[PDB]
RNA sequence: GUUUGGAGAGUUUGAUCCUGGCUCAGGACGAACGCUGGCGGCGUGCUUAACACAUGCAAGUCGAACGGAAAGGCCCUUUCGGGGGUACUCGAGUGGCGAACGGGUGAGUAACACGUGGGUGAUCUGCCCUGCACUUUGGGAUAAGCCUGGGAAACUGGGUCUAAUACCGAAUACACCCUGCUGGUCGCAUGGCCUGGUAGGGGAAAGCUUUUGCGGUGUGGGAUGGGCCCGCGGCCUAUCAGCUUGUUGGUGGGGUGAUGGCCUACCAAGGCGACGACGGGUAGCCGGCCUGAGAGGGUGACCGGCCACACUGGGACUGAGAUACGGCCCAGACUCCUACGGGAGGCAGCAGUGGGGAAUAUUGCACAAUGGGCGCAAGCCUGAUGCAGCGACGCCGCGUGAGGGAUGACGGCCUUCGGGUUGUAAACCUCUUUCAGCACAGACGAAGCGCAAGUGACGGUAUGUGCAGAAGAAGGACCGGCCAACUACGUGCCAGCAGCCGCGGUAAUACGUAGGGUCCGAGCGUUGUCCGGAAUUACUGGGCGUAAAGAGCUCGUAGGUGGUUUGUCGCGUUGUUCGUGAAAACUCACAGCUUAACUGUGGGCGUGCGGGCGAUACGGGCAGACUAGAGUACUGCAG
């Protein structure tokens, strides 16, 4: 069976994955049909990103998620409207973006003046 | 590693002033040792050399890492001497001694090493932490009253502060507008000879 | 269009110029060896014997298929020796699925093995997804159990007995498979398509569960994984010139999932070769890596993709799928057991042992994370894997202190006896404790998992906050010229040095030691190996009068090459667009680890190849024209 797993990339104590579509038989770290999104764990939120009209069209031919692979497409909604259950929009967390260098300089440069 | 042994001999062999203050350069500005009168024969090689000297001699910077500083100055798109000086010039210990909390680049590695700087909010004790445009350089708590730093706010004047470089406060916080083009940097070197020894 | 990119030196002579070889300075490594050695991050580690292998682990799982009841549990019961029931549970056994993946090694292979691009109107595909139809009906056994036989053991026979989603017969299916007839249509010749229409014959199934409920059969489509065929591409050797008779082609049969001498009978006499056939040698191939200005050269460790093999050789069986590493059968070598009749093994899985060698690690800890197998699920299994241990083996980062300190100590070493060096160095005087040390806090990796409510191997690790004190932390090579760095003493062609030229013959900047110096630094040197320098195999980019080099001279075969001009094709060439050129790597940018190494994201790169469309100057093909090249004719002529 084609199913959806995660692929482990990064260095260790630094788990980065990437979402691929991938034969069952195909070991872990091997060819890939697709990339169709990534998952940092290490990240928080864990950082999540999937290219939901793929997500859509292998779900559709019958590719198989892994069990965490089938909690993240639950997060970013792509289950839930493959399905047709409710909760499509998800409930993606995204990191609060830190504030811009050049106005944290421009924020020194007043108060010290 | 560090270089620890005798600074005025290595500023004597290559007849130039490294740190600049130094009475015993002044008074025997000839090479040091037994043979250091005895007239030298002239070579290129030399002369290319003992620019390096001069470069890695001021900054502290051992020849396995000023190799890799040459390779990316190089590879960078502007002229590589230029490139070069500029790289040398982002290491924070250096920073640092330009910035006039300190008295000489080994009293600015010691400083940075030792913990006592933090850079946007995060401590760093990497000497050859590489500064870039609009880092905030700032002093922990604990050192702000340290004996030597508190010699350092009032010792103001030893030497000019660059234009990149700006201190604003009191507390002897450090700014940086830019990286340095070449004419911002002064130093005693002729950079063109560097790029000609590794072009060897 | 386009800058991002090329350094040389020594050595033939009395001297010179040239030619030409030799040698050196650079970079790289799965390294080894010598001296030396503090810490951390991230990688990496049998290159030799595909040598032999002690020991433990590396593949199981399902009571929601089944009879059952050895261990637990619960319920009777007791005398307390045991004896029943239940089926929550579960040993052994039947049955299903998995065991063909994952992991190892590089022996063989010069081949459609691999890379890249196509072809299949010549094909298969369990589990997964999504349409349609169905899931009717009977039957006979057997493992396990119990009784008993044979055998030293491994194992094995007989009787009696029991079940199923095990096995077996029939009906139904008319989607599907086979055959005959026949219509339309698309091409690329066999042919393909219209589930075309039509006649005749034929092809299945299985139940369980009471819960997020799981299953079974045929058939249409999809997805995935393959099979087979072909163009083009990447080693040395004619002191290897012929090779081939199922061999080359055809027809009738056989065989396969499928095409095909794949097999077979007959018939024809072909097929492949100096565009190196057939031999011999060597070798897994590639993305990449190292070097290089590039072109090129070398190489294929790790990581990733294919292939091949699994003590040696041969064979098939089961299955959707098999080089079947931890399956089977036979033969051989070797090890072991035996009652001598006969049996039992296979680390090129992980760890480990012996051996070979200059040389390469622990008989760790977890399934917490990711991937995989079974299960409705809880779960179980997983030496995949995540981590830990060991080796400066590599890369990167940090420390071994900082400021001040004199006409400049002692001591060492030179000397023109003036001194001069070491040297701001040291002593001393203050200043900061990074990394180590001693305390106290203490993770992320888990929007996970179980939803029963507990659950991180790494780990009380990383990382924060306190304390004490410069406190514990520098070596190696070189110093004649290349090539940075010079003097004294000791031996005097000796002992020795050396990459090359060359240094040692009682005054050596070359030997040994010392002082001083230089280059690198937790490393520094040496050996081995590849590229560079080497324009020294020269495509970019060299030569042949005398330096190495024109065949003794012709003719001519293959091949290479081609005057002027018209038209045409669009093969070479050129433009454009689409497909492909996996990921990683490389490169540009940006982000994350305190920085870096490292890691991640997005471009480029991937020079190529295939399809469509455009141009026709030039090369080429095709059809013509012309006479200046070439040849002929005629008239003279010399030898
Ligand atoms: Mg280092
Ligand atoms: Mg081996
Ligand atoms: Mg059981
Ligand atoms: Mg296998
Ligand atoms: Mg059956
Ligand atoms: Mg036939
Ligand atoms: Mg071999
Ligand atoms: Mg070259
Ligand atoms: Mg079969
Ligand atoms: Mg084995
Ligand atoms: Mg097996
Ligand atoms: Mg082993
Ligand atoms: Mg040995
Ligand atoms: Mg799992
Ligand atoms: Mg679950
Ligand atoms: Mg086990
Ligand atoms: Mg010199
Ligand atoms: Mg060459
Ligand atoms: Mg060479
Ligand atoms: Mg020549
Ligand atoms: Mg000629
Ligand atoms: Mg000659
Ligand atoms: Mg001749
Ligand atoms: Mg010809
Ligand atoms: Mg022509
Ligand atoms: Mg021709
Ligand atoms: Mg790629």
């Amino acid at each position: 069976a084609v199913k959806i797993k995660l692929t482990r990339l990064g260095k260790i104590r630094n788990p980065q994955y990437r979402i691929i579509v991938a034969d069952a038989r195909t070991r872990r770290d091997g060819r890939a049909i697709e990339v169709i999104g990534r998952y940092h764990p290490k990240e928080e939120p864990s950082l999540i990103q999937i290219d939901s009209e793929r997500a859509q069209y292998w779900l559709g031919v019958g590719a198989q998620p892994t069990e965490p692979v089938l909690a993240l497409l639950k997060i970013t909604g792509d289950w839930q409207k493959f399905k047709g259950l409710p909760g499509a929009e998800g409930t993606l967390k995204v990191k609060e973006p830190k504030p811009s260098k050049l106005d944290l300089f421009n924020a020194a440069l007043a108060e010290a003046e | 590693a560090r270089y620890t042994g005798p600074a005025t001999r290595k500023s004597r062999r290559l007849g130039v002033d490294l740190v600049g203050g130094d009475q015993s350069f002044e008074k025997r500005p000839y090479p040091p040792g037994q043979h250091g009168r005895a007239r030298i024969k002239e070579s290129e090689y030399r002369q290319q050399l003992q620019e390096k000297q001069k470069a890695r001699f001021s900054y502290g910077v051992m020849e396995k890492q000023f190799r890799r500083y040459y390779e990316e100055a190089n590879r960078q798109p502007g002229k590589t001497g230029d490139n070069l000086l500029r790289i040398l010039e982002s290491r924070l210990d250096n920073v640092v001694y330009r910035a006039g909390l300190a008295r000489t680049r080994r009293m600015a590695r010691q400083l940075v090493s030792h913990g006592h700087f933090l850079v946007n909010g995060v401590k760093v004790d990497i000497p050859s932490y590489r500064v870039s445009q609009y880092d905030i350089i700032d002093v922990k708590e604990k050192s702000l009253n340290t004996l030597p730093f508190q010699i350092a706010r009032e010792t103001a004047g030893e030497r000019p502060i660059p234009s990149w470089l700006q201190v604003v406060g009191e507390r002897q916080r450090i700014l940086v507008h830019q990286l340095p083009e070449r004419a911002q940097i002064d130093v005693p070197l002729t950079e063109q000879l560097i790029v000609e020894l590794y072009s060897k």
